[PDB]
């Protein structure tokens, strides 16, 4: 059924899963018109789909034109994001595909599920946490990459750059969700807080600069703090 | 006018005949039920006073043969039987005629109840849907599961109606996932009607037959279908508008007909607000939408 704090360790076990979050696929800035009226208009947009136990991300680049002509464009996005996804899974070598496809928000579970019925051995599940993926776009390589596309476009990152080298899925996962969940409570602070040391750097083929593990936990328990704190000057407390 | 002769009454029993009912009581004279109108189907069933658990029924047409009803003591319940020798049957019910042993199908003049509830109703769709094929006479009963119920135990006791499943390859084409999951006029009108009903008589026949055992019998799996089929048509956009009208009315009558402390159970909250209030034709179902309104506007 759904995904909680119950069966978190789950994600971590050894039966391919990915999460779809679509929260990114839709994007507008909403604008004045010259008559004084209000409308949107679109930017580049992408699907976070993701094994959070290998860090693959299929990072789907949703251009702009996909939205051209179209109406009722955030129903259309959900069918739009479970239609790049069951594409995904049938490119796939069957002993890649997923066993289960847990995404982010209950509106994509009938639209990925009715993509997948020619997969009915694919669980397709909601969850109960608060995952913070909405936030991917804090992210500045790949916010780069989407909004740079002229075109529909897939790219392929490792969330967790090199870290499985040195720590385990679950702890990597635990590390990405409080980098995440800082960059989306307060992104200034959060970004202020990876970079403020000029000699660390982020490798070309990484996302994340190159910390040491004890920078690490210093980096942790700073995003904590801001975390906490933000919580603080939000209810204040 | 046709006639059931009963053997006899061993058991106290509610007996229902169509839409009415009546008290016998243990070993009462009664035998039978007289005056029954040639041209419909018709349901006799049973409630038993020591068990109201288990409503049991027989669907027949008096057109089809010459029917009796003996309880079995053995099997516990009132059993339908044909007597095929035509004037031994003709002789024994003009003889409980004569000394007034039966019941009258009480049915006022100006009361379409009937026929509005079974307008598409024919016993040879019946007999299709409850497989017994060795009798002209259908049994149905509250326990009894659908196929689709099966495949969610025994084949012979069922009841074969249409499988509806809104998410399955046959409702949704490859490459229109969400145009025909969002708009079913392709699986009401392709799939369903031209392929597997042949016409809406045949599509309204069932759901009315849906109904019927649902509200007769509390089968939940009967109830199901009858939603199941409404919620196709409200949710398809394109709809002949002869199949809305007489939607309309079929519901209509079914609606008032419902036992008016059933409705909690036998109407499903999300079906019918969706179907009056959201979908394609919720606009397109008037009479439906004022009686329901006016007589359970708690369920809205
Ligand atoms: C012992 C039973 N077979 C008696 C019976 C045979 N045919 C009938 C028709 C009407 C009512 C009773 C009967």
């Amino acid at each position: 059924g759904a995904m909680n704090s119950s069966n978190y360790a789950e994600l971590f076990n050894n039966d391919i899963k990915l999460f779809v979050d679509d929260t990114n696929v839709y994007r507008v800035t909403v604008h004045k018109t010259f008559e004084g009226n209000v409308a949107t208009k679109a930017i580049n947009g992408c699907i976070f789909t993701l094994n959070p136990k290998t860090g693959h991300l299929f990072l789907k680049i949703i251009h702009t034109s996909v939205w051209a002509g179209q109406k009722r464009l955030s129903q259309l996005a959900k069918w739009k994001t479970a239609e790049e996804v069951s594409a995904l899974v049938r490119s796939l070598p069957k002993e890649e595909q997923p066993k289960q496809i847990i995404v982010t928000r209950k509106a994509m579970l009938d639209p990925l599920e009715v993509h997948m019925l020619d997969f009915p051995n694919i669980a397709i599940r909601p969850t109960e946490l608060r995952l913070p993926f909405s936030a991917a776009m804090s992210i500045d390589k790949l916010s780069d990459v989407v909004m740079k596309a002229t075109e529909p476009q897939m790219v392929l990152f490792n969330i967790y750059d090199d870290w499985l080298d040195r720590i385990s899925s679950y702890t990597a996962f635990s590390r990405l969700t409080l980098l995440l969940r800082a960059l989306k409570t307060n992104e200034e602070s959060a970004k202020m807080i990876l970079l403020s040391d000029p000699t660390i750097t982020i490798k070309s083929y990484h996302l994340w600069p190159s910390f040491t593990d004890e920078q690490w936990i210093t980096i942790e328990s700073q995003m904590r703090d801001l975390i906490l704190t933000e919580y603080g000057r939000k209810y204040n407390v | 006018m046709n006639t059931v002769p009963f053997t006899s009454a061993p058991i106290e029993v509610t007996i229902g005949i169509d839409q009415y009912s009546f008290n016998v009581k243990e070993n009462q004279p009664f035998h039978g039920i007289k005056d029954i109108p040639i041209g419909h189907v018709h349901v006799i069933h049973f409630q038993h006073a020591d068990n109201s658990s288990m409503r049991y029924g027989y669907w027949f047409d008096c057109r089809m043969g010459n029917f009796y009803i003996q309880y079995d003591p053995k099997d516990g319940l009132y059993k339908m039987m044909e007597e095929r020798d035509g004037a031994k049957f003709e002789n024994i019910v003009h003889n409980f005629k004569e000394r007034q042993m039966m019941v009258s199908y009480p049915k006022i003049d100006e009361d379409d109840t009937w026929y509005n509830l079974t307008e598409f109703v024919q016993m040879d769709k019946i007999r299709k849907i409850v497989r017994k094929d060795e009798n002209q006479f259908s049994y149905v009963d509250s326990s009894m599961t659908t196929v689709q119920e099966n495949e969610l135990s025994d084949p012979a006791h069922s009841l074969n109606y249409t499988v509806i499943n809104f998410k399955s390859r046959e409702a949704i084409r490859p490459g229109h996932e969400m145009e025909d999951f969002l708009d079913k006029s392709y699986y009401l009108n392709t799939v369903m009607l031209q392929g597997i009903f042949k016409n809406s008589s045949n599509y309204f026949g069932e759901l009315q037959f849906a109904f019927l055992n649902a509200m007769f019998f509390g089968n939940y799996g009967s109830s199901l279908q009858w939603h199941a089929m409404i919620e196709l048509i409200c949710s398809s956009a394109t709809v002949p508008k002869h199949m809305l009208d007489k939607l309309d009315e079929i519901l209509y009558y079914q609606i008032k007909t419902l036992p008016e402390q059933y409705s909690d159970i036998l109407l499903n909250e999300r079906v019918w607000n969706i179907c009056l209030y959201s979908s394609f034709q919720k606009n397109s179902l008037h009479n439906t939408e004022k009686i329901m309104e006016n007589k359970y506007p708690e369920l809205l």
